[PDB]
């Protein structure tokens, strides 16, 4: 598309190596800008990375580590912003891309468009076949105002380097090609100006540019240093509302814009909440609370008294340090319809934690979540009590928003479990991110969930492996109850359909309601089947009801 | 295309010491710093010293030190440790992605201007029978690189037939030998009786002679 | 260790095509570039080109263009210089070497490729002889002789190599009869000689005529 979100796995090892690259391809496939962290680790020696090839910006840092591919095709990456930084120092880290037990290893960074690095430094280390890194004039890459220009490059090798291309002026190259010559854009400019495309003052870049320029104007930039608001680079985006100089009453500003990453945006993108000031967020500002229009979206707005308290999940005010959901906190979810944060259930949880005398969580305390219907951050389940065949305690969960993703990528994660089906019946949407369901031996009924319906953005997919094989499910009989419209269920039975192509008596499908026959006697409304009065018509006559009380049941 | 220039020339005196030169254009050494030097002893591969302009592989002697403003190109040897005589080669990288070598220069150290020992040979009653009778002279130990040979085929100053090669400057005692003999098929040997070789080298006390005769014992 | 091992020497007629091989070992073969340089008899080094043993990319000489082709074969760790339409004068030593920073740090042994129009004829083994008639006052000289042969080289060892003392041999020279000659004298005592065994191994593997020729008083 245009923008994608990065990941935040750091150096931690891919739970599903067999889906790991397949993950990456999904996230970055069409992607030109990654709001987040470009993290490429653990990639196996013969591994197509052609999808990486459209990326120009990386809003935070870039981490290439523990790989064996020999190329990582980011020729087009042009500026990193180092919003966030690896080990809090580095906007670009390549570590340990070697061999551990026609050699393996990255041979040339080839970062041949990389002229801008706004914040953070460069750490390159332990890369056996890596050539030309010490050819590079790093201070030309680092921005002027870049506070963190410290740099930590290793040169130990186990192979040797051809010369740079004859076209290399000064022989500094990202690789053996002419294409890889380090373009200089900061140290060679006329006057003190921070970027330029040539030695003449006439070549100096507009002060709002970042990586270079095709010209003198703030329309001629390679990347904006602040905000791209159309063809033009500016320091900030037009405000949302202009005031009346006497009254000081807000007036809707016709040419006003929101800010999303480093762009001046007309309207906030799908899963982000818009805001009073003019910013797009994943978390509201200090003194606000979430709104919703009939228009399906959400906004932040300020509140009437110091705000009505709400449930905070893990990764949040108060639980932001806690790894897992556990007996010591299970109570804190007493009857919440919506959790700001995430829930994760680890081995840690259901096993004890004698390290600080905290008790093993019981399969029945989990029922606190039966009222639960919205999760803003992700759901992550990795242990789960053998007793329970499913995730029914979340059978009223209706949206996982993804605003905070596990390891930067996964809104839904079920792994190493013992469950036999899923039972998230009312789960109609995963707001952002991808599902990873892997290594659950007994898991049937995955195939039935119409996962395409839950997803919102096309960088989204289910990644599954090492589950019970569908063949072994269709075979051993387990399948969608015939009353489940279009064949989609979350498990065995008529309780578990995603849609009912007949009626709904409670949480169950029924081919007909009791308006003709049938004992505890009944009536029909919005495809449902509601009971009539404890004493209305006991008859065998025609259409014997119409309603709940003795108000409307014709006697 | 399109060789760099050096002189074949350096000379110099044991102890220390002089420098070779390269040099070549903006497009080659005057534009690249991939400029390397090689020490070739006779009839061996080249030895690699030194690279990038100024840097030494392991084992390479201190005070091998190339550097300098392009378009040159300047290897330097400093103590003339005795046996450093070799042909010497500069090479550079090129705006055409090509390696290019200089013409080479022959380093050659000084020392005692020594005087030759001159034995006198025939070829053999094995040699004569094929229609060949070469009258022979070697030039054992001396300096510098020219003296005057003058065969004596019964006193005739013949010219042409007086063949010539030259060994490398002797690696332990800084001297030259030199190949001097005589083309003599079985046609041109018979009516001459006395055969002397006079080696008029500036290092002896005067022109010295030592003699072989045709049919003694 | 690091080894670059090349083909045995070659002899080719004008119009034919040469094809030397270079097998590298003990270092990761794909990791480095390999280059080819040649040395025409007693002359300058001449870079021919280089190969990427990782990706197969090649730069060539601009004088050899049309006529060269280098290749590698990863499976067997070998590089293949190939010179077609040989016409003289390509006669040279032909090294292949392992390329560092524009510069070669490990060579092959060499590969004499000889291109002349003429066919193969052997040497002329002759013992020059020394008694007191050949005494320079306490030290002697003697050595066999080599004349009118083809092609190179002509190993002249001395007493199974078990006397590397005073042995002083000459460059082959092209005569007026088209085939080379030289000498091979051993500086040894006329303190000793004859009495001592001065056997010269006058090989000519081009003729395969291993010749033992002992020289005595
Ligand atoms: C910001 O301005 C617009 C975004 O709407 C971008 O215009 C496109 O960007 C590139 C080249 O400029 C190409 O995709 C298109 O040719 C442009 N117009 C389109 C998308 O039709 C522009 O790239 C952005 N500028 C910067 C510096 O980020």
């Amino acid at each position: 598309t245009q923008v994608c979100t990065g990941t935040d796995m750091k150096l931690r090892l891919p739970a599903s190596p067999e889906t790991h690259l397949d993950m990456l391809r999904h996230l970055y496939q069409g992607c030109q800008v990654v709001q987040g962290n470009l993290e490429l680790t653990y990639l196996p020696t013969n591994a197509s990375l052609s999808f990486l090839q459209d990326i120009q910006e990386v809003q935070g840092y870039v981490l290439i580590a523990h790989n064996q591919v020999r190329q990582v095709p980011l020729q087009r990456l042009r500026i990193v912003r180092g919003t966030q930084l690896f080990e809090d120092n580095y906007a670009l880290a390549v570590l340990d891309n070697g061999d551990p037990l026609s050699p393996g290893g990255l041979r040339e960074l080839q970062l041949r468009s990389l002229t801008e690095i706004l914040k953070g430094g460069v750490l390159i280390q332990r890369n056996p076949q890596l050539c030309y890194q010490d050819t590079i004039l790093w201070k030309d890459i680092f921005h002027k105002n870049n506070q963190l220009a410290l740099t930590l490059i290793d040169t130990n090798r186990s192979r040797a380097c051809h010369p740079c291309s004859p076209m290399c002026k000064g022989s500094r190259c990202w690789g053996e090609s002419s294409e890889d010559c380090q373009s200089l854009t900061r140290t060679v400019c006329a006057g003190g100006c921070a970027r330029c495309k040539g030695p003449l003052p006439t070549d100096c870049c507009h002060e709002q540019c970042a990586a270079g320029c095709t010209g003198p104007k703030h329309s001629d930039c390679l990347a904006c240093l602040h905000f791209n608001h159309s063809g033009i680079c500016e320091l900030h985006c037009p405000a949302l509302v202009t005031y009346n100089t006497d009254t000081f009453e807000s007036m809707p500003n016709p040419e006003g814009r929101y800010t999303f990453g480093a762009s001046c945006v007309t309207a906030c993108p799908y899963n982000y909440l818009s805001t009073d000031v003019g910013s797009c967020t994943l978390v509201c500002p200090l003194h606000n609370q979430e709104v919703t229009a009939e228009d399906g979206t959400q906004r932040c707005e300020k509140c009437s008294k110091p705000c009505a308290r709400v449930c905070y999940g893990l990764g949040m005010e108060h639980l932001r340090e806690v790894r897992a959901v556990t007996s010591a906190n299970i109570q804190e979810f007493a009857g919440c319809k919506k959790i700001f944060g995430s829930l994760a259930f680890l081995p840690e949880s259901f096993d004890g934690d004698p390290a600080s005398n905290t008790a093993p969580l019981q399969p029945e305390q989990l029922q606190v979540f039966e009222t639960l219907e919205e999760i803003t951050g992700y759901l992550y389940i990795s242990a789960w009590p053998d007793s329970l065949p499913d995730l029914s305690v979340f059978q009223n969960l209706q949206v996982i928003r993804g605003r905070i993703l596990h390891n930067g990528a996964y809104s839904l994660t079920l792994q190493g479990l013992g469950i036999s089906w899923l039972g998230l019946r009312s789960l109609r949407e995963l707001g952002s991110g991808l599902a990873l369901i892997h290594h659950n031996t007994h898991l049937c009924f995955v195939h039935t969930v119409p996962w395409d319906q839950l997803f919102r953005n096309p960088h989204q997919a289910l990644l599954h492996t090492a589950n019970r094989p569908e063949d072994e499910c269709v075979g051993e009989g387990l399948a969608c109850h015939q009353l489940c419209a279009r064949g989609h269920c979350w498990g065995p039975g008529p309780t578990q359909c995603v849609n009912c192509s007949q009626f709904l008596r409670g949480q169950e499908c029924v081919e007909e309601c009791r308006v003709l026959q049938g004992l505890p006697r009944e009536y029909v409304n919005a495809r449902h089947c509601l009971p009539c009065h404890p004493e209305c018509q006991p008859q065998n006559g025609s259409v014997t009801c119409f309603g709940p009380e003795a108000d409307q049941c014709v006697a | 295309q399109s060789a760099l220039t050096q002189p074949a020339s350096v000379s110099g005196s044991p102890g220390q010491s002089i420098t070779i030169s390269c040099t070549g254009t903006s497009s080659d050494v005057g534009g690249y710093n991939y400029v390397s030097w090689y020490q070739q002893h006779p009839g061996k591969a080249p030895k690699l010293m030194i690279y990038d302009v100024s840097k030494r592989p392991s084992g390479v002697s201190n005070r091998f030190s190339g550097s300098k403003s392009g378009n040159t190109a300047s290897l330097t040897i400093s103590g003339l440790q005795a046996e450093d005589e070799a042909d010497y080669y500069c090479s550079s990288y090129t705006s055409s992605s090509t390696l290019v070598f200089g013409g080479g220069t022959k380093l050659t150290v000084l020392g005692t201007v020594a005087a030759p020992s001159v034995f006198i040979f025939p070829p053999s009653d094995e040699q004569l029978k094929s229609g060949t009778a070469s009258v022979v002279c070697l030039l054992n130990n001396f300096y510098p690189r020219e003296a005057k040979v003058q065969w004596k085929v019964d006193n005739a100053l013949q010219s042409g037939n007086s063949q010539e090669s030259v060994t490398e400057q002797d690696s332990k005692d800084s001297t030259y030998s030199l190949s001097s003999t005589l083309t003599l098929s079985k046609a041109d040997y018979e009516k001459h009786k006395v055969y002397a070789c006079e080696v008029t080298h500036q290092g002896l006390s005067s022109p010295v002679t030592k003699s072989f005769n045709r049919g003694e014992c | 260790e690091v080894q670059l091992v090349q083909s045995g020497a070659e002899v080719k007629k004008p119009g034919e095509s040469l094809k030397i091989s270079c097998k590298g070992s003990g270092y990761s073969f794909t990791s480095y570039w390999i280059g080819w340089v040649r040395q025409a008899p007693g002359q300058g080094l001449e870079w021919m080109g280089w190969i990427s043993a990782y990706n197969g990319n090649t730069n060539y000489a601009q004088k050899l263009q049309g006529r060269v082709t280098m290749t590698t074969d990863t499976s067997t760790s070998t590089a293949y210089m190939e010179l077609r339409s040989l016409r003289s004068d390509d006669t040279a030593v032909y090294y292949c070497a392992r390329e560092g920073d524009g510069a070669f740090d490990y060579w092959g042994q060499g590969t004499l490729v000889t291109v002349s129009s003429a066919s193969t004829k052997g040497p002329s083994v002759f013992p020059l002889a020394p008694s007191s008639k050949s005494t320079s006052g306490g030290t002697a000289a003697l050595g066999c002789l080599v004349k009118d042969y083809f092609p190179e080289p002509v190993t002249v060892s001395w007493n199974s190599g078990a006397l590397t003392s005073g042995v002083h041999t000459f460059p082959a020279v092209l005569q007026s009869s088209g085939l080379y000659s030289l000498s091979s004298v051993v500086t040894v005592p006329s303190s000793s000689l004859g009495t001592q065994t001065y056997i010269c191994n006058v090989n000519h593997k081009p003729s395969n005529t291993k010749v033992d020729k002992k020289v005595e008083p």
